[PDB]
């Protein structure tokens, strides 16, 4: 759930999540903006660290 | 334990702002997005050595919370990094500072703006935040601006990263040290 997306600035606390493309992103709000910047292609593996 | 050092909640990891101190009661800043909801908090990933617990917490409108030490041992250095700090200061637009933070380290830059609204989202909207060119990464929200020995602010949030370049707001110290009556050492 990436529809209150694209945002303009995240908080910067540490949760991992596991992209589809190996990368840890630090938190849901960073992922979401890889997300839109990918145009859909980028999803989630798994939560925590990849 | 300085400013710039990670911090573990509950949820995630944060930095440690400043250490400070009203008498002989320590405590240190950090974003309070980071202290909302969390209790207790940590000085590594394990979480078996205890720093304390929160006792105060403004987020959003502001961005700043504060944690009591409950730990005896643990060293409590009035530095950011090996970095000494002995005031607080106003931002300004043109002042070179430095962040510190525990996914990045150090990094400087200027303040470009000041009293920015940042809006991250959900009704989590914040005002009167320092506006810098300085790039910082998930890990490093509470850790401290500085410039030379002042202390200047605390990481909020931003976007972009320090590979390409980022934008990041803070909020204010000086606010912080009033609303809580406590002051650098």
């Amino acid at each position: 759930d990436c529809s209150e997306y694209p945002k303009p600035a995240c908080t910067l606390e540490y949760r991992p999540l596991c992209g589809s493309d190996n990368k840890t992103y630090g938190n849901k709000c960073n992922f979401c903006n890889a997300v839109v910047e990918s145009n859909g292609t980028l999803t989630l593996s798994h939560f925590g660290k990849c | 334990i300085s400013g710039g050092d990670a911090i573990y909640s509950s949820t995630g990891r944060c930095s440690l702002g400043f250490n400070v101190r009203s008498g002989s009661t320590y405590y240190f800043l950090t974003a309070g997005h980071c202290t909302d909801g969390a209790t207790t908090w940590w000085a590594n990933s394990a979480r078996t050595t205890v720093l304390g617990t929160t006792s105060g917490s403004s987020f959003p409108n502001n961005d700043y919370g504060i944690v009591r030490y409950t730990n005896t041992t643990i060293p409590k250095d009035g530095t950011v990094g090996g970095q000494d700090i002995t005031s607080a200061a106003n931002a300004t637009v043109g002042m070179a500072v430095t962040r510190r933070g525990s996914t990045t380290g150090t990094h400087s830059g200027s303040v470009t703006a000041l009293n920015a609204t940042v809006n991250y989202g959900g009704g989590d909207v914040v005002y009167g935040m320092i506006r810098t060119n300085v790039c910082a990464e998930p890990g490093d929200s509470g850790g401290p601006l500085y410039s030379g020995t002042r202390a200047i602010g605390l990481t909020s949030g931003g976007s972009g990263n320090c590979s390409s370049g980022g934008t990041t707001f803070f909020q204010p110290v000086t606010e912080a040290l009033v609303a809580y009556g406590v002051s650098v050492y």
